[PDB]
């Protein structure tokens, strides 16, 4: 009975991720001193992860366990659209964090007058609008999923769509994240004190470390899938074994559950907020 | 008489079915949630699906798209 | 725990020169500002090469730093009867790229 225990393992992971992301959101919502434009981006990332883990992953696990779609064609389209939207929003909201930290490190003295709350929320809105355009846009212009059997839930088999989605949703934001974090790394390796003060320099070098951990885990989890799927859709004969191609799929979606572990195990204020929220 | 056999960015590898075969088909095997494994080809009689596969048999030229 | 200790001590009468040594030992990611103190500042070098001296030093001293082997030196010149109380070794070190800047002192020397 491989189905039941696999489903139980997956469900445990999804519930763990759901609680982790709710806890991350509450730790920032319920704390006055944690309300900063750079923490609202963490809350946005947690919101995308929470949507993915509470609305998308349960049905993905059921669909893996069963092996077919048991909820009709109408819910297939909605589930696929929400999945793609949340996945694109998560990575673009990580890219916006990369840009925010690059600005806060390169120009630590003008940062309060560059990244204002107005501009920070404008950036959030632009990220979400861009995610909607990149994700839900192509799903209509590239033959919204074709299957005609009411049990198949197959996003566009077209090679063009997978190229655009892979490029737009993984490889364009990854370039910005990696470039911006490298500059943060290079700057932090040359400057004695970032903002002339030791407390500020410490509090800026700690956040950069946490960002590096988040980015490293994200790349590690999501790179195998985006290396193995596009090649499969580009060279038809280079189809890998399904066992490894199932592992890379769930490895990528495990990030939405791991990230709330990254946040408190790297920072000391996030851990305290986690305790203060769990105790209540 | 000619049925598709593979689809990629480089194009379509359309071939010509031999005699006896009269209809094309397109199997579709589940791999991971949103990704399926298609296997096109010729056939004289439409194959029976096994383990929730979705075979769509058709008659016209390059119909198994 | 990074360690910096004095060196080059001894006994001598006025008119002769010395060369104290001080190098960093331990887990260091890099060193930023190094120099000697007498409490009071007598010299200091930054990782770039900007040399500084105290007002009491009328070009008397020459503090030198090697970027390769994490070592500093201080060449003495023209001892004075009332210019030798204690000589420390002060450095600011970082043990990693994502850690706070710290500093350490030395034991001391006298002549």
């Amino acid at each position: 009975s491989k189905a039941i225990l696999l489903g139980v393992i997956l469900g445990g992971l999804i519930l763990f991720g759901v609680l982790g992301n709710i806890l991350v959101i509450l730790s920032v919502a319920c704390h006055r001193h944690l309300h900063s434009v750079t923490h609202y981006y963490i809350v946005n990332l947690a919101v995308a992860d929470l949507l993915l883990t509470s609305t998308v992953l349960p049905f993905s696990a059921i669909f893996e366990v069963l092996g077919y779609w048991a909820f009709g064609r109408v819910f297939c389209n909605i589930w696929a659209a929400v999945d793609v939207l949340c996945c694109t929003a998560r990575i673009w909201g990580l890219c916006i964090i990369s840009i925010d930290r690059y600005i806060g490190v390169s120009y630590p003295l003008r940062y309060p007058t560059i990244v204002t709350q107005r501009r920070g929320l404008m950036a959030l809105l632009c990220v979400w609008a861009l995610s909607l355009v990149i994700s839900i846009g192509p799903l209509f212009g590239w033959r919204q999923p074709a299957p005609e059997d009411e049990t198949i839930c197959q996003i566009n088999e077209e090679p063009g769509y997978v190229l655009f989605s892979a490029l737009g949703s993984f490889y364009l934001p990854l370039a910005i994240i990696l470039v911006m974090y490298c500059r943060v790394y290079v700057v932090a390796k040359r400057v004695r004190l970032l903002s002339g003060s030791r407390e500020k320099d410490r509090n800026l070098r700690k956040a950069a470390k946490t960002l590096g951990i988040v980015v490293g885990c994200f790349v590690l989890c999501w790179l195998p899938f985006f290396l193995v799927m596009p090649i499969g859709s580009f060279f038809p004969d280079f189809k890998p074994s399904e066992t490894v191609f199932k592992i890379v799929f769930w490895l990528g979606y495990l990030n939405s559950c791991i990230n709330p572990i990254i946040y408190p195990c790297s920072s000391q204020e996030f851990k305290k907020a986690f305790q203060n929220v769990l105790r209540i | 008489l000619t049925c598709v056999t593979s689809k990629s960015i480089f194009g379509i590898t359309t071939e010509d079915c031999p005699d006896g075969q009269n209809l094309c088909f397109k199997r579709r095997h589940y791999v991971v949630p949103k990704i399926y494994d298609s296997t096109r080809g010729c056939a004289a009689t439409c194959p029976i699906p096994e383990n929730y596969d979705s075979i769509h048999c058709c008659k016209t030229d390059k119909c198994n798209e | 725990q990074v360690q910096l200790q004095e060196s080059g001590g001894g006994l001598v009468q006025a008119g002769e020169s010395l060369r104290l040594s001080c190098a960093a030992s331990g887990t260091i990611f890099r060193l930023y500002d190094m120099g000697w103190y007498r409490r009071e500042l007598v010299a200091s070098i930054t990782s770039g090469g900007s040399t500084k001296y105290g007002d009491s030093v009328k070009g008397r001293f020459t503090i030198s730093r090697d970027n390769a082997k994490n070592t500093v030196y201080l060449q003495m010149s023209s001892l004075k009867p009332e210019d030798t109380a204690v000589y420390y070794c002060n450095a600011e070190y970082r043990t990693g790229i994502w850690e706070e800047l710290l500093d350490g002192w030395g034991q001391g020397t006298q002549v």
